[PDB]
């Protein structure tokens, strides 16, 4: 296991290669919810033209959806070459374990799940598709999702995109422009900073 | 509480252990007062024009019977066939069964070929209390199916009952409570529906239907101003 990681940045101006391979790829995107949202967002096009690809040679995909980001996420989802294996939804709890609230109320939040290329030693089939769980934050995911990923893809390297600060965890490296800095310890990713940033 | 760590653990999905699954008695009974007779055709829908159904339809249920939901059937390629579009109104809606598979894709694909928008995607989200304890492609036991809601022209979005006995096809009834609630036309279509799901204010058409009462003059005789334009949830005009 590996501390925490993490670089505060644009994800749209950043060097991705510099940071190599992960098995795992997640991202809680900022999608352009044309609602004139309480943060930053990314229209379409930055998000197309995100720079995934580079990230993986083999593994998994989790992308967060929302609205018309379950459309635009499956197309950012193929034109980054991935296929849908799985798609993960989160149902909203109460502290009593009671459902919270388009037109129907949300009760639930969707996470595609991707593969590219062939991927092996994965424990495939661990976990299943649905997670029940308290709301304890506002715009977050559950921590349920780093304990199915790992025992998915037990010990490997894994990236996260927009990231905020709480999402830091073992084994991740967060990018993210709300993360405290830089934080970083794997040197061959130090060595490929510094020189690639020769002063950040 | 990690339920996810625990169903690994035991086999008690996450989906097991939620507690609760002014009353809208009007709005049935509105529901009832307005309802057509229940319909049904038995029909070969393959082998069937399809514009042989009229008059056009306020909302439509596509439950077509998926290869997957066995561990004559139809594939993505066959349902993609279908010319959904020619029956749907100008105001039309459609909840279309998906399975778990594909079928989220494809099922969209469909959508938008028809001239869906999906507006909503109502999960059904089975339980294994009954029974604690998949194809290659997937990640993650599945444990759920979908139905994508569309909409053409300008109550919660989950199902929590027990999986069904493994081979047994049917969807929860509770898919009719909710377009029924959603007052959207008189004019109601479920296709691939079976003998089991013949209902009132429902024109059930498919193969497996043992017997027909369906006559398109009788049928439409039912929508004849003043009574075309009604909610479902309104009263009948005298
Ligand atoms: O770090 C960045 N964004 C942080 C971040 C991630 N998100 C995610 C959500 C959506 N939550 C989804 C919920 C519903 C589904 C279940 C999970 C919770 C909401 C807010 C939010 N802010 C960031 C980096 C960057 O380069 N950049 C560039 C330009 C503009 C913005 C911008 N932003």
């Amino acid at each position: 296991l590996f501390p925490p990681q993490w670089i505060c940045c644009d994800i749209r101006y950043l060097d991705v290669s510099i940071l190599g391979k992960f098995a795992v790829v997640m991202a809680d995107p900022p999608w352009d919810i044309h609602m004139e949202l309480p943060y930053g967002t990314l229209t379409d096009d930055e998000m197309r033209r995100l720079n995934i690809p580079v990230l993986q040679d083999d593994g998994f995909l989790f992308l967060w959806v929302t609205g018309r980001a379950m459309e635009l996420g499956r197309e950012c989802l193929n034109l980054w070459g991935y296929e849908r294996v799985d798609e993960i939804i989160w149902v909203k709890t109460n502290q009593l374990q009671r459902i919270i609230r388009h037109w129907l109320n949300h009760g639930k939040e969707h996470c595609l799940v991707g593969v590219k290329g062939n991927p092996q030693g994965f424990n495939q089939g661990l976990d299943c598709d649905v997670i029940v769980a308290e709301v304890r934050s506002t715009s977050h995911k559950p921590d349920e999702i780093y304990g199915m990923i790992e025992r998915l893809s037990p010990g490997t390297r894994k990236i996260e995109l927009f990231g905020r600060p709480h999402n830091v965890q073992p084994n991740w490296i967060t990018l993210g422009n709300q993360l405290d800095g830089i934080h970083l310890l794997d040197p061959d990713v130090v060595a490929r900073f510094k020189q690639r940033y020769p002063d950040g | 509480n990690d339920y996810c760590q625990h169903f690994v653990d035991t086999g008690h999905r996450p989906q097991n252990f939620i507690r609760d699954v002014e009353l809208i008695r009007l709005k049935d009974e509105l529901i009832a007062k307005s309802n057509t007779p229940p319909m049904y055709l038995q029909a070969d829908i393959e082998a069937f024009d399809i514009r042989e159904l009229t008059p056009k339809f306020d909302v439509i249920l596509l439950e077509p019977p998926l290869e997957e939901y066995y561990r004559k059937c139809w594939t993505w390629d066959d349902i993609m066939k279908l010319e959904i579009d020619e029956i749907a109104a100008p105001r039309s809606f459609i909840f279309l069964w998906c399975g778990s598979g594909e079928g989220l894709d494809l099922g969209r694909v469909c959508l938008r070929k028809w001239g869906y928008r999906r507006c909503e995607d109502i999960c059904w989200i089975k339980t294994n209390k009954n029974n604690p304890g998949l194809d290659p492609k997937a990640v993650f036991q599945r444990t759920k199916e979908h139905c994508l809601m569309g909409i053409k022209g300008t109550d919660i979005d989950l199902i929590i009952t027990e999986e069904p006995e493994i081979g047994n096809i049917e969807k929860p009834v509770e898919i009719f409570h909710i377009i029924e609630h959603f007052c959207l036309g008189r004019r109601r279509l479920h296709l691939f529906g079976r003998d089991s799901t013949i209902r009132p204010g429902w024109l059930t058409v498919g193969p497996t239907l043992t017997n027909s009462n369906y006559n398109a003059e009788t049928y439409a005789s039912y929508f004849s101003a003043p009574n075309s334009y009604l909610t479902g949830c309104t009263e009948e005009i005298e």
